């Protein structure tokens, strides 16, 4: 009964994508990390209306040599695209048009969910990409807007509320 | 020598040595080991390539399985739930 | 020249003292591209050690858990024996 | 449910500690081979006298980075070490006596079997090591010696036989 939903999680290096996927499956701050090197698997079982549901995050790598060869395997049957930059990195933010061009280039179908989440929002003092800027962004391109902290894991949007709500938009088919 | 003569010749015989012993001795004394660098780092470059390469590739296999075992639980999903209506 | 003389001796001298700074300069321009050749080569060897590092650190937890997974099996299969010898 | 025998091949870097390991658990020589990093592992179920025996064979480095702090796990709960040299590399041969000597520094019992295989005896027109000098080294070491070829298994000693003959007498606990 278990059924999987792959969820593919993009973005430029050291916007923390690696801290968000083990934040939401492992349910703690990873105590390091290095760069990511082709792809990493996070699965973390939940279970929404009673059926139990496989929530499979895809940390991909942000550097061109190290995915190389694997767009292709990235965006082979996804059922979600999470596109993350870094709140106090505008660069990692004006980044987010050249992987969107990458996704539409190479999804398979044109009913995949796409959202767009802001990192390291508990870094207050340091934030470089103002909430107006991003929203605009988010809206006209039909992805909900998340600014969130895997190290402080209920600021802001929490977390766990992030892919929790993902996951039951897909189980129901909900817009 | 507040006025030079021609015993200050010295300096000749005192600069033509010096400077032989580096200048063309020397430079092919450092194109030695230049070029020995170079090998050095062509080799370690090279290395870095075959390891992120074959990195990458055990990626891609792992990510070519996962979608596979994903697809086969699909396609299990989908014949229970064909049974479901009959 | 059969019989070297005073201009000879000195067109000799000139055309030698240009060739020095000629090789001078070309040796000057090579001993700090070897620093920065240097330079790389440890950056690059560096990459090198993190790369392999980051490797055996993984194979390390992969064997520790296999010898683990055995032992359970080992103490597994010896908790059947016992709860046949009932 | 089935017993496991542990068996750890030791031997300098490109003797064919790989192509035989391989050869014994997939039943082929492989397409190509990479310098082991750490360890490889690989399986195969057998049948001994009635039993279902899984062989577990630990294909080990032989390079010294590629085995730095692995050696603790290479040796813990060893049921078996098979050492291997090249029958065409004198050198490889000559390695044995400190490739022995970590083999007694970290066993924790004295009744575990050690076996000796010179590989690629199929490269007859090049061999290094006449079989009388590995025999009498094999002998004064309490070791049986195998010459074999993970190429061409079924060359004097057949690689098959080699395994599942140690295997025998682990199962059997005998000389
Ligand atoms: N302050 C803060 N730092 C973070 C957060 N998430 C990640 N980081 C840091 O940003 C750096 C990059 O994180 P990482 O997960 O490796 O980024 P990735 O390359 O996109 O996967 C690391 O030093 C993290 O500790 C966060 O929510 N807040
Ligand atoms: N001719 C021949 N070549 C072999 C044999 N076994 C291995 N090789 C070759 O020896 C090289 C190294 O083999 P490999 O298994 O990777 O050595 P390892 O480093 O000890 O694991 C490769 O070129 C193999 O094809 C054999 O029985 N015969
Ligand atoms: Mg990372
Ligand atoms: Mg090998």
């Amino acid at each position: 009964r278990s059924r999987i939903f792959k969820i593919i999680v993009i973005g430029d290096s050291n916007v923390g994508k690696t801290c968000l996927t083990y934040r939401f499956c492992a349910g703690r701050f990873p105590d390091r990390t290095e760069a990511t090197i082709g792809v990493d698997f996070r699965e973390r079982a939940v279970e929404i209306d009673g059926e139990r549901i496989k929530i499979q995050l895809w940390d991909t790598a942000g550097q061109e040599r190290f995915r190389k060869s694997m767009v292709q395997h990235y965006y082979r049957n996804v059922h979600a695209v999470v596109f993350v930059y870094d709140m106090t990195n505008m660069a990692s933010f004006h980044s987010l048009p050249s992987w969107i061009e990458e996704c539409k280039q190479h999804l398979l179908a044109n009913d995949i969910p796409r959202i767009l989440v802001g990192n390291k929002c508990d870094l207050r003092s340091a934030i470089q990409v103002p909430t107006d800027l991003a929203q605009k962004f988010a809206d006209t391109h039909s992805m909900p807007l998340f600014e969130t902290s895997a190290k402080n894991p209920n600021d802001n949007d929490h977390v766990e509320a992030i892919f929790m709500t993902l996951a039951h938009k897909l189980k129901s088919h909900k817009p | 020598m507040l006025e030079t003569n021609c015993l200050d010749l010295r300096t000749k015989l005192q600069d033509l040595e010096v400077a032989n012993q580096t200048l063309k001795d020397e430079y092919d004394a450092l194109q030695i080991t230049f070029t020995a660098l170079e090998e050095k780092l062509r080799k370690t470059t090279e290395e870095n390539q075959e390891l992120v390469t074959r990195w990458m590739a055990e990626k891609a296999q792992e990510a070519n399985r996962l979608n596979a075992e994903n697809e086969k639980d699909s396609r299990r999903r989908q014949a229970r739930l064909q049974k479901e209506l009959a």
